[PDB]
């Protein structure tokens, strides 16, 4: 390997594209069993964010800093940066890695980064003795101890190309597509790569050929090296002047692009190169197709030579592992539910409530109060119990701003709350005193007619004894001398316009009788009228306060849009309707 | 980056380099100053014009040092070693300094000035030809650049040319397209560097490219299926090559999308008829992206998938034979 192994550690400068490159790090790490390259994220936008990254199936929790400096000194431990920015902002970031004393290695994946910056950037990693590799570099690649980059692609082609152990090849190409072809035909027709360094397609890379072959020439596990160049420049000249100059331990295989001298003196030609590395002792093939053969040659070469050991790949490999859906799709994990829903399905084109499609109840002409029927109960209601349900959301839709719904509306209104929110304030107030007292009301009148048929004194004993005051019994403004016509009109439309029988409100309107007797508020209300009427056409109990809580909805929801056309201010209770029987102020005693 | 002469004279005059107005002479000189590893060179030479083709031992030339520009004392020096002497070397001198601030503030690669002539009867200097390159990467930090890159060393940029270097500067990807008079095979290929491999593996063999087209960096869809559809649109096309190397990062799943109706569109239109379509991929989502691009003969298409076993170029052979 040459210029990352197991003792690299990284910082990433950039965003998205670089949370994606650690991604792919993040495998290779898993792959050859090591720990997280990745130290540390630097990007202002995100900074003090942590970056949720999986090494196998370990979540790895990665911090993003605002600069360099912080991430440093929270992390010694990082000698490389690749940049991830920009053109506009990647040439200031590598400026600040290689000036950070901790930094010896500097790779940059951008594309676009002026000539001018690029030069003045090679000329400040050359006087502090660092490396700069790119920019426009997709990675660098040392089989089983580091990958810098996505250079490698998918995890399957890691396995494919033998990136879990060194080979005996080393890959220096300009671009980067080409270096994971090369990469495999070191796989298929050697014994796989070294290092894989791709320098960049820029006019002016940060470190040339002859820099990397100097150091593949010092690597004892590199025994030959793969060049692919391109024309233009003189980078791959240099390279036949570096192995031309001296015995070299390396071989060198190249294979130069564009030889499309047909389109538009050439110096830098595809030909010339091929001339000068073939005379220098280089194995050039006439095409890329000749690559491969050139490889064989070589391998078979060395193990003649004895410099390579045909030891077949026993290795047992780590598979990365599924998402828990894929798993629970074959049956082979058990995930038990968080939840257990069984009135709605929203997974198909619209949703199913109880099994019937809401646009199609909608076609077929049905309404809101069938709707209450199918999500409540899991039943479409009969013509008479959706009557029923629609004229019980109507009467009981407002009873004014002065009740505690909406009231506590009217409030949130004011206070300058949202309406979802508001309401949801007036909705807390429905409860054992204000229209919550439907589902009580139902069960203690089922029981009366149960346990006390002809005994209402003994029903109104027990109800004082354990419970209390009697739900659905009593009104604040409701009397016998101020009849609530509501519950008159729901009872007189059972009574009167069905033929059902009745026996809760049969026996509500008998306590009634004797209850307004001994106070002419204790009036049967809406919540017992509701409670009975429900009860008697055996709704579940459960659903019966939502009766109340659906229709006091569209009153509290009128309150709250009332009080916004209004403009109204807040409101501060006059003090005047405040009793304060407070303590009589005092010094506060001295510790 | 080649910029025009009309926008070079705009950046000559910004920097007081003597333009003509857009004249009788005496003299025509050579300056030019291109861009290295290092810095930049300058060229002076006392021969200009249609002379400086034969005398190229005149040529005196410095290697300017980045950021280390020259005094107006050392270019005066380099001038009278070029054969200048007395106001001609020290007016020679002042223009190469301007020259320089030119290079180096313009982001210019190379600028190219033959002739620079001279009107001796009253020091009147004028740039006649201004053969400038730019860096026009660069052009984030010139908002004074009113202008547009013309073709480095061939023809005007055609008309489904400009309409592939418009769609590329819209995503983050890259999607390049040049058109090669006739010829037989359409380039479809994946990434600069097997795209090149590709036409080099077509012109070896013997053959004649249609074009030069690559996509790389992950392109969205349309933008592949943009310039597939501009390929097929070619005149006596009768192959179709759909390489690349193995991607790095490009999910070959989601290209291969934006090809199948770039395909489709194409062959409705009566342009695929007795064109076979080589295909072969390697990189994220290969699976499923080769198995689409397969399913394009259960209905139409002379398509022959291959994957990373057969030899990248090796899909020319094939082609170029049968
Ligand atoms: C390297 C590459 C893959 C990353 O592409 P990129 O999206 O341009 O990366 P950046 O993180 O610099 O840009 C994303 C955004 O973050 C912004 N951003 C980045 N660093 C920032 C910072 N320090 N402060 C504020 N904004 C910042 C950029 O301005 C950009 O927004 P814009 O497109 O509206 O101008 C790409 O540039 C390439 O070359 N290919
Ligand atoms: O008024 P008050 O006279 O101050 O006192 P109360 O409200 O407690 O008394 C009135 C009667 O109505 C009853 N009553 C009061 N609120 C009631 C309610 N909501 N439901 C049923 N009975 C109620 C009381 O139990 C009392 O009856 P009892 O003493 O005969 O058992």
């Amino acid at each position: 390997s040459i210029l990352a192994n197991k003792d690299t550690r990284a910082v990433i400068i950039g965003g998205v594209a670089g949370v994606n490159a650690a991604k792919r790090m993040a495998q290779f790490d898993f792959l050859v069993n090591r720990p997280l390259t990745v130290q540390a994220f630097v990007y202002p936008p995100e900074a003090g964010q942590q970056k949720e990254i999986f090494r196998g199936g370990e979540l790895k929790n990665v911090t993003v800093y605002d600069s360099l400096a912080p991430a440093l000194e929270e992390h010694p431990d990082i000698n490389t940066a690749l940049i991830y920015l920009g053109a506009s902002r990647a040439a200031q970031a590598a400026k600040e890695a290689l000036e950070s004393p901790n930094i010896q290695l500097v790779s940059m994946i951008t594309e676009g980064v002026p000539e001018k910056d690029a030069k003045r950037l090679k000329k400040l990693a050359q006087k502090l003795g660092k490396m700069l590799n790119g920019p426009s570099s997709i990675g660098i690649m040392s089989a089983g101890e580091c990958r810098l980059g996505v250079i490698g692609g998918e995890f399957k082609n890691l396995k494919l190309c033998n990136l879990y152990r060194q080979g005996s090849f080393g890959v220096l190409t300009k671009s980067g597509g080409l270096s994971n072809e090369a990469m495999w035909l070191c796989a298929q027709n050697g014994d796989g790569i070294t290092s894989a360094v791709a320098i960049g397609g820029d006019a002016y890379p940060g470190t040339d050929f002859v820099t990397y072959l100097e150091m593949f020439e010092k690597d004892p596990a590199t025994k030959a090296v793969v060049m692919i160049g391109e024309v233009g420049g003189n980078l791959e000249e240099e390279a036949a002047e570096w192995l031309a100059a001296e015995p070299r331990r390396i071989k060198l295989i190249a294979a130069i692009g564009g030889t499309c001298q047909e389109v538009l003196k050439g110096a830098g030609s595809a030909r010339s190169k091929m001339n000068a590395l073939r005379d220098a002792g280089a194995y050039v093939p006439d095409t890329f197709g000749g690559l491969s053969k050139e490889i064989k040659k070589v391998y078979e070469e060395l193990i003649a030579a004895g410099e390579i050991s045909t030891e077949i790949d026993e290795a047992v490999l780590p598979e990365l592992p599924p998402r828990v859906q894929e798993v629970m799709k074959q049956g082979e994990v058990i995930v038990e539910p968080l939840i257990r829903t069984t009135i709605s399905d929203d997974r198909g084109e619209e949703p199913r409530y109880a099994g019937y499609a809401a646009s199609e109840l909608c076609s077929k002409g049905y309404g809101i109060e069938d709707v209450i029927g199918l999500l409540w109960n899991k039943k479409l209601p009969t013509r008479e119990e959706s009557e029923i349900i629609k004229r019980i959301v109507m009467i009981s839709a407002d009873h004014g701003p002065a009740v505690s719904g909406a009231f506590g509306s009217i409030l949130a209104a004011c206070a300058g709350i949202d309406m979802p929110q508001a309401v949801s304030a007036g909705m807390t107030m429905i409860g054992p005193r204000f229209g919550g007292a439907v589902t009580n009301a139902g069960k203690y009148f089922k029981m009366a007619v149960e346990d006390y048929p002809n005994d209402i004194p003994g029903f109104l004993s027990w109800m004082k004894k354990n419970v209390g005051p009697v739900p659905g019994i009593g009104h604040r403004v409701k009397s016998v001398k101020n009849p609530d016509q509501r519950v008159k009109y729901l009872v007189s439309y059972i009574k009167n316009e069905t033929s059902l029988h009745t026996p809760c409100l049969d026996y509500a309107l008998e306590v009634e009788k004797v209850t307004t007797a001994k106070k002419g508020n204790l009036i049967l209300n809406v919540d017992g009228t509701i409670g009975c009427i429900l009860m008697d056409l055996d709704f579940p109990v459960h659903s019966l306060n939502g009766f109340f809580v659906l229709a006091r909805t569209i009153g509290m929801i009128g309150h709250w849009i009332d009080q916004n056309n209004q403009n109204s201010r807040l409101i501060r209770l006059y003090d005047y309707l405040i009793n304060y029987a407070v303590k009589p102020e005092q010094e506060v005693p001295e510790k | 980056a080649k910029i025009l002469e009309g926008p070079a004279m705009k950046l000559f005059n910004k920097w007081g380099i003597p333009v003509p107005n857009y004249l009788e002479h005496d003299a025509e000189f050579y300056v030019s100053i291109i861009g290295n590893k290092d810095g930049a060179e300058l060229l002076i030479s006392k021969h200009g014009g249609v002379d400086i083709e034969d005398n190229w031992d005149s040529v005196r030339r410095i290697q300017i040092e980045l950021d280390e520009n020259p005094t107006i004392e050392q270019l005066t020096e380099l001038a009278k070693d070029a054969g200048f002497e007395g106001e001609i070397a020290e007016r020679v001198g002042k223009i190469c300094s301007r020259l320089i601030l030119c290079f180096d503030n313009e982001d210019a690669q190379s600028i190219e000035i033959n002739p620079l002539v001279i009107r001796k009867s009253d020091m009147r200097f004028a740039a006649l030809d201004a053969v400038m390159n730019v860096d026009y990467d660069a052009r984030f930090r010139h908002a004074d650049w009113d202008f547009k890159p013309v073709s480095e060393i061939g023809r005007p940029f055609t008309e489904a040319e400009q309409q592939i270097m418009e769609i590329d500067s819209r995503i983050k990807g890259s999607v390049k397209f040049v058109e090669v008079p006739g010829g037989e095979i359409a380039l479809l290929t994946a990434g600069g560097g097997a795209s090149v491999f590709y036409a080099d593996a077509v012109v070896a063999r013997g053959g004649t490219i249609a074009n030069y087209a690559e996509y790389s960096g992950d392109p969205a869809d349309w933008a592949v299926e943009a310039l597939t559809e501009t390929i097929c649109r070619l005149p006596n096309i009768k192959h179709i090559i759909v390489g690349g190397a193995i991607a790095n990062f490009t999910d070959v799943k989601a290209t291969f999308s934006g090809i199948i109706n770039g395909f489709r569109e194409s062959k409705s239109k009566g342009y695929l008829e007795g064109v076979k379509i080589w295909v072969r991929r390697g990189g994220p989502n290969e699976a499923q992206g080769l198995a689409a691009i397969k399913q394009l003969q259960e209905e139409g298409f002379d398509i022959h998938v291959y994957d990373r076993s057969m030899p990248m170029t090796d899909i020319v052979d094939l082609a170029m034979k049968s």
